[PDB]
């Protein structure tokens, strides 16, 4: 029986009033400065390249995932800002590699194309990252992982930063054995050169696809075959789809020309005899309540001003439903039960300064959670640990590492969306990227780092002001300022979200009125993976 | 008109039906200041309804949750259970 | 392919034999006499207490369970006549403690309810023994405990049988402790005082639900905080929903009055995230071919007339469809297959003195039902067994140990029916109490112990005839009665059904009419737990 009446989350906003008004504007801004950079990240390498590009037959990296995924389905794409002004004077639009989650034949799989027009598809070292992110995600979720393949090799003036460590390009091979090991698909469809490490990423899938003509495999380029022997042949006849189709055997089927390729992978798709169970309840999805655009208003651009998480929430749970648990105790933190597009979710807010209590609530509903296999969303929105002599005789440290150890150990499904603030160990707590959440989002008007730019500033104002009236030469308010305002600088700088986003730090920048389809798509991809049982450390009473 | 429903919003349906059944627009003593001459008659009052009347939308409550037993029973594994009859007997 | 037509049980009896009408007369009288003594059962402490109990503004237990479980559903309570006439002086209903399973949220859950206008909801030591046999249902069966929590402590004049012994008071906290590390929901319901070990009872449990003013939590009352520290403290103060809820933070949920408390259980509820997985194959329901009502009839109330078990059967099975297993060998005991509301299920009833032959025959059936993973129905009717040197000679007793062995390790659930005598081992070979069935129900008909009062009568009536024929002094049939007449009446009054449900033997006396539906609803909530293999000790053959 599922009749019974209750209570709604939200309340309707003042549109009138002024706060509101700027709230709105501001946030606004951010979200169209956000649209148009994507566009520009969207051309690629540029219209000369493009051109050039298309005058060899080849599809766009773009256009080969449209007509790869089922029709009209959505494509969640990831870190579409990798590589934002990360090299002093190269552009690197999106790491010269598009990566995301789609559908293909009816199931979720993650799509790794090269970016040939980026640099001829080189490997930068944000490149690397980026791609291990997506093996990764689709490793901890049973995703199958299609390869598009067309790439330049490494980016050889920054070697050091590509080959070498454990997380360079070595691990990409790594990853594909490990994946093949579990029957997590490996496909790989050559449409253009690959060499060097690129040959063995079709020689390490489980079934590969190769261009008739396009598509070239060799461990040893043309211009090292003449070096080490003297000897002058064409990329085709090294290698070509005709020599590994036919003599190499390396082609397990043989495409004429893009479009066929990727036809080919649809079927190759449909045999993998795989379909998708659910380990959670499922109940018909509704709309929120209310409209997601009034988050710009709610939250705006300032991090100092306060809002009510449950004004968020209100706008992204089916039905704006929400059953808080321990709401009167802690009430800094917001933990309760709701469900997203019909699956059941156990969301964690940050309403405030983190408390004793605040942290005692949370562990307890870890627990809670990670007993019903119900999976778990972290709304990010931090501004410290309260501090005090008080707390710390009372072991908030003590506290404050009892949600950390609960939320490490937790197997369940965990999602992270920063609607703001992000500093010290409140990020740890709250389930940040050193915590293998399946995603992290985070919003235009976020802002990351070890601590707020002010809170630097101020103590560095402490350590120096000391300094010099310890030692006694007097330092003055303007000198203050010398010291203040290069940390504020810098602070402001790294703690923006293209910096933290630019780097792979995040999933991608997402604007708030998407937050309710992200969420969906993204608990929908991760449900592909049975849920396992949490095995908790010791508890410190 | 006594099949004719609305629910959402306010009709003159009632009004009508009161003006039909007045006597005089039965004898065909129809005349322009019909509806100022007979505005206390027109307009009526709610009554207390009947006990029975009470009775009957107990009973329809009571059936309407019948039904939403009998949704969740559709989707459920246990079809045949005993519990989703809606027997109400200890 | 289900179309074959098969044979059905049953015949329809002689309404206007004599035996006939008065079987069912003397039948329908202990029928009537049960309803209303469970009417008076129905009414608890009282108008008095009853009054008293309304004017706090709190609803009364009974419409507690009313308004928690899902509406029209029924309600399947246990032991109702715990405590009836248990004590010398003080009347006790139903023990102070309402226990049943019901329907919330469309599942099945264990509600345990103190009646607070019974002895003010004191334990006496019936009432501990009533929850542990409801937790032990809970757990075997892996049903949700819900505790709608209103008690006054322990009775301290019989405090040595409620507070040391593992089955005493303890056991309470050690059976939620344990259920919760099973994932088996403890959910409770502050709905009045608790105290003492009372208030461990909310802190052990999963999520918590507190009343605004009435509930009350404290591990030492304010007489107690008076006389170790002479302090005057209100209950309120001391415990309160508002001090635990946003202070202590014992409390989960805040409620603002018995229903608000109630609405918040059923949402508990619904978020568990379970969903009822059946392990046995389902056919659609139908009912029997004949009316119930004639049981009435054709057992009546007389213990020494015989009645074929059949009978029995074609009225409670679907459509009385019954394929009997080895019909001719060993007579004396019947065994078949059948269904009740779709369930599959193995019958085996008592139709005579056991032999060797039906033991062996009920061994081999038992192992049939447990390979197939097949619920077993019990229906006792004993006599006892089989008296004789050559059945002796035979092993009678290695037979019939066959069969206590196979039935102690059956793993599928068992539920059995005493509708006629039980008497010494046979009690034991036919899933007695100590057997640990799913449940156990008894007819308003039913004998039990260790042997029939006749037989007990007339073995001492060879003892001290010989004591006195063997010594010498004569000893007169006069004598005889002054021996006999005090154990036949012993038997009868401890042999009685009331005196067996008043203690908990049993887990209630059930209208022959209603042994279906009792069945029906037993059978579907222990399939909630999934059946485990059957791992059999060594056959004695
Ligand atoms: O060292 C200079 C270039 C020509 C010699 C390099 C040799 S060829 C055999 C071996 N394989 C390589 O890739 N490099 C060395
Ligand atoms: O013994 C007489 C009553 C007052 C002293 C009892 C002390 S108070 C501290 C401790 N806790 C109890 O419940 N009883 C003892």
């Amino acid at each position: 029986y599922h009749g019974d009446s209750v209570a709604s989350l939200g309340t309707q906003p003042d549109l009138g009033s002024a706060l509101y008004q700027e709230n709105y504007k501001q946030m606004k801004a951010l979200v169209n400065q956000l649209h148009e950079r994507v566009e520009h990240i969207k051309l690629g390498g540029g219209e000369k390249a493009r051109a050039l590009h298309i005058s060899r037959g080849k599809l766009l990296p773009r256009e080969r995932i449209d007509n790869l995924i089922d029709p009209g389905s959505p494509f969640l794409e990831l870190s579409q800002f990798a590589g934002y002004q990360l090299y002093d004077n190269e552009e690197v639009p999106g790491g010269g590699i598009i990566t995301g989650i789609g559908r293909v034949s009816g199931v979720e799989c993650m799509i790794i194309a090269n970016d040939a027009t980026v640099k001829g598809g080189a490997y930068y070292p944000v490149t690397v990252k980026k791609q291990l992110r997506a093996q990764e995600i689709a490793m901890q979720n049973r995703l199958p992982c299609i390869y598009l393949v067309d790439s330049g090799g490494a980016y050889l003036p920054r070697q050091a930063d590509v080959f070498p460590d454990r997380d360079h390009f070595g691990r990409t091979f790594y990853n594909q054995a490990i994946m093949s090991s579990k029957n997590i698909a490996q496909i790989a469809v050559v449409m253009g050169s690959c060499t060097a490490g690129g040959a063995y990423v079709p020689a390490m899938a489980d079934e590969n696809i190769i261009v008739r003509k396009q598509g070239t495999i060799f461990l040893a380029g043309p211009p090292l075959v003449k070096a080490a022997t003297g000897e002058e042949v064409s990329a085709e006849d090294l290698g070509g789809a005709d020599l590994h189709c036919r003599k190499s055997g390396v082609s397990d089927h043989w495409a004429l020309d893009d479009h066929h390729a990727l036809h080919l992978t649809r079927k190759v798709v449909r045999n993998l005899n795989y379909q998708k169970k659910l380990d959670v309840t499922i109940e018909p999805s509704e709309e929120p309540l209310f409209p997601a655009d009034e988050l710009y208003g709610i939250v705006g651009a300032n991090l100092k001003r306060s809002f009510d998480v449950r004004e968020v929430i209100a706008r992204i749970v089916d039905g704006s439903r929400f059953t808080e648990f321990k709401a009167f105790y802690g009430d800094t933190l917001v933990t309760g039960f709701a469900r997203i597009f019909g699956y059941p979710v156990g969301i964690v807010g940050n309403n405030g300064v983190l408390f004793s209590e605040s942290a005692k609530k949370g562990t307890h509903f870890v627990q809670l959670c990670c007993q019903r296999n119900i999976p778990l969303l972290f709304l990010q929105n931090i501004t410290g640990f309260m501090v005090g002599r008080e707390y710390e005789a009372e072991g908030i440290a003590k506290d404050g590492a009892k949600m950390v150890a609960a939320v490490a150990c937790a197997q369940v499904p965990k999602i992270t969306l920063i609607i703001g603030g992000s500093y010290g160990a409140g990020n740890y707590g709250m389930c940040g990227r050193a915590y293998s959440p399946r995603f992290l989002y985070i919003w235009p008007n976020a802002r990351i780092s070890v601590m707020g730019g002010e809170q630097a500033a101020n103590v560095l104002a402490t350590i120096t002001k000391d300094q010099r009236a310890r030692e006694g030469k007097q330092f003055s308010s303007a000198d203050e300022a010398a010291l203040k305002e290069p940390i504020i600088k810098k602070f402001e700088e790294e703690g923006n979200p293209y910096y933290s986003s630019a780097r792979v730090w995040d999933d991608g920048i997402i604007d708030p009125a998407d937050t309710r389809l992200v969420l969906g798509l993204s608990f929908s991809a991760a449900l592909n993976a049975p849920i396992e049982k949490t095995d908790f450390g010791i508890f410190r009473m | 008109l006594r099949q004719y429903n609305i629910v959402g919003l306010h009709t003159n349906i009632d009004f009508l039906l009161n003006l039909s059944g007045h006597p005089e627009f039965e004898a065909g003593n129809v005349h322009t200041d019909f509806i100022p001459q007979h505005h206390k008659q027109l307009l009526l009052s709610r009554k207390a309804a009947a006990k029975e009347s009470l009775c009957q939308a107990a009973l329809g409550l009571i059936l309407k949750e019948k039904a939403m037993t009998d949704t969740f029973t559709l989707q459920a594994h246990d079809q045949f259970s005993p519990f989703s009859s809606s027997s109400g007997r200890r």
